[PDB]
């Protein structure tokens, strides 16, 4: 049966500036079926509250999602979105850039 | 302007792990209104938009009475579609459902949906004259045959070119602070040295609403379609979206470039250079 | 609103 694989995006919210709050967001979408795990990471460790929209889908029939947690970035703090799905042989690692 | 008004609904079986999970959206345009989760504890449709919250108890007491049906007839419909396409009971099986209505910006009825798909291919699907079906495939042919001699159309074109709208009319005018608003994109560019010899210019839509957008690059008024990196349009999580399109350029050739932003919340389409 | 949903497949 049909599988196709998320895109994935990982961002903030709202532009970043140091020490100001915010929100991390990381929108996979197009995939299916719609079973996907998806983490957010702080210097590599899962972040533990976080959120995500209810399932939805387009035209084609493909799902999407979107995770998100309250993050106040710094200057060195490295974030990251990891999304594992039947499509993928191992968990995908995106990492964040706040100008992407 | 245009609206719309949508509802999605996803089950996904189980097998040994107990009933279908199911998940029922609601969307006016770009915004989500209402949701259902199987799995959640209330069993109750709920708000997820704020003008939708004033709606009294039998509002939502009918929207839980009749999401509660949508759910029932996905499980009944999973164990059909397992029958017809002659599937094992191990394996986890999805069923889709979409329907809803458009109006132009008369608000007047446009269009209506009804579409189905079994995992993640077109089922069966009410064609635009809200009469016909159309059948994907030899299984789907036998379900055609039930509903056209239940006249199952017909409820649903009544539905689609009636209720529908004056549902999707209601809503506009009670969330006219949320529905009725375009947010114009705020729009910036960056540039980053990507070696001594080329540079990345990246125009970025963010804080725009609806999702609808168009983000181009030119090179002295010419399209840069294919060498032009474009994201998806992206939700911010506070109901507006994010977009950015970006050139690499040879460091000393920014001014040749244009990013074009046409969006419906602008007075007239921008046209944005590196200096 | 939602549709009164009769019809299974």
């Amino acid at each position: 049966m049909i599988q196709r694989t998320p895109k994935i995006q990982v961002y903030s919210r709202h532009p970043a500036e140091n020490g100001k709050s915010n929100f991390l967001n990381c929108y996979v979408s197009g995939f299916h079926p719609s079973d996907i795990e998806v983490d957010l990471l702080k210097n590599g460790e899962r972040i533990e509250k976080v959120e995500h929209s209810d399932l939805s889908f387009s035209k084609d029939w493909s799902f999407y999602l979107l995770y998100y947690t309250e993050f106040t970035p710094t200057e060195k703090d490295e974030y990251a979105c990891r999304v594992n799905h039947v499509t993928l042989s191992q968990p995908k690692i995106v990492k964040w850039d706040r100008d992407m | 302007g245009s609206h719309s008004m949508r509802y999605f609904f996803t089950s996904v079986s189980r097998p040994g792990r107990g009933e279908p999970r199911f998940i029922a959206v609601g969307y006016v345009d770009d915004t989500q209104f209402v949701r259902f989760d199987s799995d959640a504890a209330s069993q109750r449709m709920e708000p997820r938009a704020p003008w939708i919250e004033q709606e009294g108890p039998e509002y939502w007491d009918g929207e839980t009475r009749k999401v509660k049906a949508h759910s029932q007839t996905h499980r009944v419909d999973l164990g059909t579609l397992r029958g017809y396409y002659n599937q094992s009971e191990a394996g986890s099986h999805t069923v889709q459902r979409m329907y809803g209505c458009d109006v132009g910006s008369d608000w007047r009825f446009l269009r209506g949906y009804h579409q189905y798909a079994y995992d993640g291919k077109d089922y069966i699907a009410l064609k635009e004259d809200l009469r016909s079906w159309t059948a994907a495939d030899m299984a789907a042919q036998t379900t055609k045959h039930k509903w056209e001699a239940a006249h199952v159309a017909e409820q649903l074109r009544a539905y689609l070119e009636g209720t529908c709208v004056e549902w999707l009319r209601r809503y506009l005018e009670n969330g006219k602070e949320t529905l009725q608003r375009t947010d114009a994109p705020k729009t910036h560019m960056t540039h980053h040295a990507v070696s001594d010899h080329e540079a990345t210019l990246r125009c970025w839509a963010l804080s725009f609403y609806p999702a609808e957008i168009t983000l181009t690059w030119q090179r002295d008024g010419e399209d840069q379609t294919q060498d032009t990196e474009l994201v998806e349009t992206r939700p911010a999580g506070d109901g507006t979206f994010q977009k950015w399109a970006a050139v690499v350029v040879p460091s000393g050739q920014e001014q040749r470039y244009t990013c074009h932003v046409q969006h419906e919340g602008l007075p007239k389409p921008l046209t944005l250079r590196w200096e | 609103s939602l549709f009164n949903t009769v019809a299974t497949l």
